[PDB]
């Protein structure tokens, strides 16, 4: 009533944030404001077959592409090409006390251990080899994450390991 | 079936006439100085006052309420003049606080947030008066109320017109109590600092969340040793939820007011929406800014009704009244309107109407332009306040929701027989050419130039027509100035001012909230035949 | 059986304390001072003016009420001291309008009168407030309502407090149609003129009776008709006309003169069919065991003293027979079940500073008498700038809310008597003006208001201390006074008791020795409406 | 507007972990022993008796429900472990009758069948109040009951356990009485013979139907006929005669054989002019976001382990979203919202000792249920001889006595669910038995009695150490074994779900992986009434 609805959107584009602010004008159409720049905007969501399809016009620019919205990446896809926008993940919704302490690297993939340069108990530091693994004839070689001394090792050699399962357990800290 | 064809209202109005020109341009004035004046109350305490809040990590208080509610869903400000040149050297927009409607995880609530920025977040007479109202707005239609809270306290200096009464501070912790024995949701969410009375605002909500360092609660004033969200939340237990910011808070209560198990249902009969068939902005042009010149209500009915159709009761019969049967974004609505000086007809016409709409359960609206009613000797003989006293009797008992939108002069006992603001209308609303007293500025100066024209030609010394003006000239002020929309509006006479333009869209959104409560049915007491 | 025998409240007073005589002293000029400044008000606008009220024949307005009410019956008049010194210049003794309770042909009803001879019986701003508050008690306890109008209309000077908002003079029609639709009964009788506008209270009414020559009911009156139609016309002839009671048809009864007027309405009343039922049980009455004027030498006027509430509750309930409810817990709270004229009531009555237990033990209290339907009466004596009431109140503020929130959904009837302070949340908690007691009266030695007026000055001496402190300009200790002295003088001021009866907050003062009696006709009264069942809200635990 | 995104409950176990590997190798040899029994009792009286069956032509008991319920529908049956052991020498496969909630016509229904494979039908004690237990959950859900009869009588040795007390036989008929002044429809199917006392059944119904050739209904039977009048009749004469069908009128549709009687058993639910309708709010159905076979590692079968029922949350619940309410407060007990297969409930778990915070955090919530009429679903874990539970307890009592009066007030749907111990008062706060939630299942793993089995013998072991101790003979450490090893196996022995569930304390034994599925169809049938207002007692603040 009497004044105009401006929205304070972030969107992340690579590493840099993003502040858009969204103006909803009466007749339907938004004004955005990007730093120094201000954008007339209008479009619509239309249908074809089973794709969504954003027709939208920029400044009395006009162009087409299809939408899809993702987990929280937006996916734009134009004959010019393709663009990929993320939408800040509010911090309670992400998991609070985040993982922490990650210990093994998972296997590439589900390959034989063909090689264990790490015994029971040993020091290791950051970019130690700890393992190879064969899979699909294409050799991978694990690396320490930490410079923790091993507590533990879940395979020896010639053992078959399944994709994403702890190679190695590091001592707590 | 109902393909039937039907006429429709309103003609078109003469662009090229001079009266068009000069009354769109004496209107639009008045829109133009209407939205600026919002503009400056949109920056509540100021900038100075408006960068502490931000560094202290808190939300703007009008930013919490655009992220609380449904994203892109409209927000019906009530009472945004309240305290509006109230108080001498004292600026306070907005009164100090917040109130509006606005929709929640789909749910219509009522929105009470205090504003720090404006003195610290301190409870003025008006800040009292405008939590009261939009209280009562929430329990007539059962709206779960939802409570921002951020304030200082009582304002000492006023603490007289604050503390004591029944209609004082004390009256919003028995409102919240009533409330909750109806079911209607109390939420409250602390997002500052509350001291005193502020403290029971939390104890008394059904659910209540807290920011995890701004809040504070304490009966009696470190402030997070002795308040704070930790010590409520895990030792006192006052609190039900933690937050660790604003944002966070905004969030926890969309997914509160998401678990209240509530749906709503419509008592009345639907229809498919349409726009009115002509322009809502001619309105500038067609009702202009004197009131002294007249207008075919049914023009202003023209253009907000669906389709512009309109089923007129009693059309030959007391012609100085309007009333027919219309919908507003599908809903039914018997409209009420002003067309002329109330006669015995008009009355007993109203009568007939209230009641018909009563039987059927049909939302009420009244467009109050009034000039008075028929002085005559003969009128009196035949009962005018009799007549007149009818309509006074069936608007009061009438159960249906009312609203009330004055469109014109709402001036002595006319403004009772059309749903003034005593009669408990569920919203009421002002254009901003709106004149409202006791009587028209003109009679109080020509009422008094007989007295004193008497006192004088009957005493014996004569009273010349020089000093009649010594006695006219002021009054004629005062009333121009206690019957402005922003001296009503400062006050909580009105629940806001309304561009015309807007006036469809604010009614479709009033009426829509209304509706969350069951209608009742009307007892009426003794019609004085 | 009801012979057992039980123990009694009270104990015998040392007359020949000191303190006692000091008490008496002060507590007795007090009430002298409360009688003498009544019968200043007796007297309305003055002997000028009522020797031209009675030149016309009309009766004096208590004269009216005297005629009315049942031979000899008592009348409980109701804030008699509103608009005293209200208006800087104008002189309104009793807000130009008389309110109260009285028998009408053995049926209890709510009066009101017009009194013409203040300010020609103009309704200013606490007129209307006044006559509001007397329809919303006539409508709780479904009293029917007697208006003797005689009435000159709105004060012009002050229309903006008087016509637009909720509870200005609209709402008056709007309480009549409500109370109509009940069947509460709502009889006017016209004995005077009816100006612009009150000529509606003739109309809204069920039965209506107008006097022959007096009365004149118009809605416009004989000048506005002049100003619109250039027409003259005379009162009687425009309205209150023979036209009125017969062409008009807006006249139900006709009489010849005041007396004969106030005769008619008495038999309007008596076919009302209505009879009075009592929800709750009855026993035989019996006075207290102690005289009430000791409660001068007990209470006094000094509130930094302290009396036992139990006192006070001896000298006014039956045969001072008390039976107390946790007397052990939260001591500074005393609650406990009595009989006042044979009416059962649950009294609850401040005894020192709020605390959690007292709290937890009021909120179990009201919830028993609600669910036994039992009146409830509070006494109101908060205790202010105590090393007490400077202590911590974070579980005061938790425990203090649920009695807040059982007190206000309390359905049974609720009476208030402040015998002492009353300052800030404890109001609340202890059923206060806001919290819509049937009844509320007031001591003249009680003090209300935010807080105390030390606690107010004390906590402005810590900000300005503060602030210049912290500033670094020293602030002395006579700086401290041209701080502290302002603020004392203004809360002495608007915490009297006549400052708060002067504005409608209370429904009268009264003398201490009439507590008992007062409280019976108030109950009484009270008992006229059903007792509805009782619904709370969530108990936070 | 719900497209917001939340958070949601549960964590990968690890299924490496030796305590994992260990629970879910314990728990799965439970629920193999709980399958193989189950798959025993399914065959009722046994090959004999069941070849005997077929041989008149009649379908096996569980048969007749196969064709009665509609194709495909789940069926949940109700105290399978009825009898199991019960009496010395009597095997009673699940007491002798079939009880169980299916969908008839697209109707929820209770479907009550003797087995009569087991003792020819005969009512035994456990028989009568397996029976009333089903007529009880038809009441309170407003589920039509069906009757399919075919019985033998009371069981002479035992009648004194099955004849006289309101909980008795009698009682049955007064079930069927009750619920038809209700409209709820009462149906019987005689496809047996009805014994004396038995031809009750089909008369007291609303509808009934008979089977041509085997049904017979006689008040008394052909022996009694020629003990008491020297006459010699043939059942089929006697009763359940074309007699019966035509002459007596006692039946009111006829039947060609047992698939016929049960297609006419279908019409008549048709025809009831019934249709569902939901008072609470629905939305879309979610599967939990974690497998429920990991409950098998999670909880195990050590009741002296603890777990976090999040944990069991996170795997039932739509989603696995979880509301929690009060979380930091009172943290042994975890209340919260969620939704069952789009039903909204609200869930009440032990996670650790009550305390007085705990008992205060639940009144608050069932109070907050009750308000918005959402179902409350209790899962019981109550823990046994810890530190914790010797501790001062006037506080526990004090407060826990809230949450009792509460949970008992409540008229919301209740199911409990034990997922673990179940002892002393923490059963009552926790929706037990006697407080009529609407249903009651026990895992596998789960124990109930007065206290814990280790606690008994350790009470004991103070009180007859302190006998010889106070007396002063010695009392030496192997007289305290000869003390403790007997009160230990009897606790053991009497506290074992199979002890529990043999006679009716709850409602079945289920395996954890299907909790949801039964949680789910018990919710949906408790839906079938519509949910009153709660009225609340005191509450002893
Ligand atoms: O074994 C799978 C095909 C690719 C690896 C085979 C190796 S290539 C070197 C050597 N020479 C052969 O002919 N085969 C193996
Ligand atoms: O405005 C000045 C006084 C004469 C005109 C006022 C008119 S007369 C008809 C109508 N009714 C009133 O009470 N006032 C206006
Ligand atoms: O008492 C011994 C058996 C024969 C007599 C019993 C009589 S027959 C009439 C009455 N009805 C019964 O069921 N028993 C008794």
């Amino acid at each position: 009533l009497n004044i105009s609805y401006t929205r304070n959107m972030t969107l992340k584009d690579g590493k840099n944030n993003v502040a858009i602010a969204v103006t909803y004008n009466h007749d339907g159409s938004y004004s955005m404001q990007i730093e120094d720049k201000t954008f007339q905007v209008l479009g619509n969501l239309y249908s074809e077959g089973d794709c969504t399809y954003l027709k939208c016009s920029v400044n009395g620019v006009a162009s087409k592409a299809k939408l899809i919205i993702l987990e929280n990446t937006i996916y734009l896809f134009s004959k010019e090409g393709s663009i990929e926008i993320d939408i800040p993940v509010p911090k309670y919704l992400s998991s609070v006390s985040s993982q922490e302490t990650q210990g093994g690297p998972l296997a590439p993939m589900t390959g034989t251990i063909e090689k264990v340069f790490v015994k029971a108990g040993d020091k290791v530091k950051a970019g130690d080899s700890l393992m190879v693994m064969i899979a699909m004839k294409m050799e991978h070689t694990i690396k320490s994450p930490k410079d923790g001394t091993v507590k533990k090792v879940f395979y020896r050699e010639g053992a078959q390991a399944n994709r994403h399962t702890p190679l190695v357990e590091f001592e707590e800290e | 079936y109902h393909g039937d064809s039907v006429a429709s209202l309103g003609t078109q109005p003469d662009l090229g006439s001079a009266l068009y020109q000069e009354n769109y341009k004496q209107m639009k004035a008045l829109v133009n100085q209407l939205h600026e004046r919002v503009e400056h109350i949109k920056l509540g305490g100021g900038e100075k006052a408006r960068a502490l809040h931000i560094s202290r990590g808190k939300l703007l208080p009008r930013e919490r309420i655009d992220n609380l509610i449904d994203p892109g869903s409209p927000f019906l400000e009530l009472s945004q003049f309240a305290g509006y040149q109230l108080y001498d050297n004292e600026e306070v927009p907005g009164g100090g606080i917040i109130t509006g409607i606005g929709r929640v995880s789909g749910v219509e609530c009522m929105i009470i947030a205090n504003d720090a920025t404006v003195k610290g977040g301190a409870y003025y007479p008006v800040t009292v008066k405008k939590q009261l109202r939009a209280q009562e707005i929430a329990m007539q239609n059962r709206l779960p109320c939802i409570y921002l809270v951020d304030s200082g306290g009582a304002y000492l200096p006023r603490q007289a017109d604050v503390f004591p009464d029944r209609d004082h501070f004390g009256r919003t912790f028995y409102n919240q109590a009533i409330m909750s024995s109806k079911n209607i949701a109390q939420i409250a969410v602390v997002m500052g600092s509350c001291t005193a009375g502020g403290a029971y605002v939390p104890a008394m909500a059904d659910e209540n969340i807290i920011v995890r360092k701004q809040g504070t609660i304490f009966l009696a004033g470190s402030a997070e040793d002795l308040g704070g969200a930790d010590l409520h939340c895990r030792k006192s237990g006052v609190s039900d939820h933690w937050a660790l910011d604003d944002h966070h808070a905004l969030h926890l209560t969309r997914k509160v007011v998401r678990n209240l198990n509530y749906q709503k249902k419509l008592d009345v009969t639907i229809e498919p929406s349409e726009e009115p068939l002509f322009p809502a902005d001619e309105l500038y042009g067609i009702v202009g800014a004197n009131l002294k010149r007249s207008f075919d209500v049914r023009e202003v009915i023209a253009r907000i009704v669906d389709g512009s159709r309109f089923t007129e009761f009693k059309a030959f019969y007391g012609d100085t009244l309007v009333t027919g049967f219309a919908r507003i974004f599908g809903y039914p609505v018997g409209i009420v309107g002003n067309n002329g000086v109330l006669f015995s007809e008009s009355a007993k016409k109203g009568t007939h109407f209230v009641q018909l709409c009563c039987q059927r359960n049909i939302p009420l609206l009244f467009l109050q332009n009034i000039t008075g009613f028929m002085v005559g000797r003969e009128y009196e003989a035949e009962g005018i306040a009799k007549d007149g006293a009818k309509m006074v009797a069936a608007v009061a008992c009438a159960q249906v929701p009312k609203i009330t939108l004055i469109i014109g002069g709402s001036y002595g006992a006319g403004n009772y027989g059309m749903c003034g603001r005593a009669y408990s209308p569920r919203f009421l609303y002002i254009w901003p050419n709106a004149r409202i007293s006791v009587m028209g500025g003109e009679q109080a100066a020509n009422v008094l130039a007989t007295i004193t024209k008497d006192q004088r030609a009957r005493e014996g010394k004569q009273f010349s027509s020089a000093d009649e003006a010594a006695l006219k000239e002021p009054i004629i002020k005062k009333f121009e100035e206690e019957g402005n929309p922003y001296y009503s509006s400062a006050r909580v006479w009105d629940d806001g001012i309304i561009d015309p333009a807007d006036t469809r869209l604010v009614l479709g959104l009033s009426f829509s909230a209304a509706l969350n409560a069951p209608i009742e049915k009307t007892d009426f007491g003794i019609f004085r035949m």
